[PDB]
């Protein structure tokens, strides 16, 4: 069996399901980034002006 | 907002408070997922409802009792022993001085 | 982990395992292109036995093959520490 | 932990270990610049055997 070869397999299920879990988490956290950034855009261009004035 | 007045301060509400609506809906998607996922895994920890016999061969042991508590967290309780009796295979012990000679086929 | 060849296989394709407590060995893979023989060598000869020493040996399956090797090195600890009658 | 020299090595580079339950010894390293011999010394001689 050449180094690093095909030998076994188990129930990878529980472990991939939780991988998919943890990639959904992320996949929403980036979608928080969307809003929790534009909110700052609306409040950067509000402030940078209101302060000048 | 192209109609001259409607101060930007009330357009910006709408912009960022659109993205917050949209994104607060995405969050509930990823939650729908995680729930569908963890529910299928919550029926896949319910695979164990016959303890299906891996092969047919015939039955060769049975160490269990119908009515008996088991404790599989620590070491794995073997329950039935099922191996294949349509062939068999004999294992010739074959001593350390004959083996230079004993060849395959 | 290695290629050498396969030397045990204690597992069954279809078999539950329980690796949380102690680690189930599954296949045993060691290197059969070389080998190494371990001369038991008793507590009164060792003051003498040194590393690189014109050894010879014979297989318990040979009427004269007589192998011309050489001692390679020494352990500092008995054959019961390393990896009564001593 | 020490230098003394190496005296066992029960491990395999490539090998799984399970230290949560009991502690896998991996290498055994003790001091071979001195040594110490342990004279078994029977229950009837000991009233007599003294230190130094």
């Amino acid at each position: 069996v050449k180094k690093g070869d095909l030998l076994a397999e188990i129930d990878s299920t529980t472990q991939i399901n939780t991988l998919n879990t943890r990639k959904a988490a992320l996949a929403s956290y980036q979608a928080q980034l969307v809003a929790r950034k534009t909110a700052y855009d609306v409040a950067l261009s509000n402030y940078q002006r209101l302060s000048k004035l | 907002y192209g109609q001259k007045a409607t101060s930007l301060d009330t357009l910006n509400t709408a912009k960022a408070t659109l993205n917050n609506a949209k994104a607060e809906m995405d969050v509930v998607q990823e939650n729908i997922k995680q729930a569908e996922i963890e529910v299928n895994t919550a029926e896949t920890n319910l695979g164990y409802t016959k303890i299906t016999s891996p092969i047919d061969g015939t039955v060769i042991s049975t160490p269990v009792s119908e009515g008996q508590t088991v404790n599989s967290n620590q070491t794995t309780p073997t329950i039935i022993k099922v191996a294949d009796l349509s062939k068999m295979r004999i294992k010739p012990e074959i001593s350390e001085g004959d083996i230079t000679k004993v060849k395959a086929g | 982990p290695i290629d050498g060849t396969v030397i045990s296989t204690p597992v069954s394709e279809g078999q539950t395992v329980n690796s949380n407590q102690t680690t189930p060995t599954i296949i045993k893979v060691a290197d059969l292109s070389k080998m190494r023989i371990k001369p038991e060598i008793s507590e009164g000869d060792i003051t003498k036995v040194k590393a690189g020493q014109d050894v010879t040996f014979t297989i318990l399956s040979d009427n004269k093959t007589v192998y011309h090797a050489k001692i390679d090195s020494v352990d500092p600890a008995t054959t019961t520490i390393s990896d009564s009658a001593v």
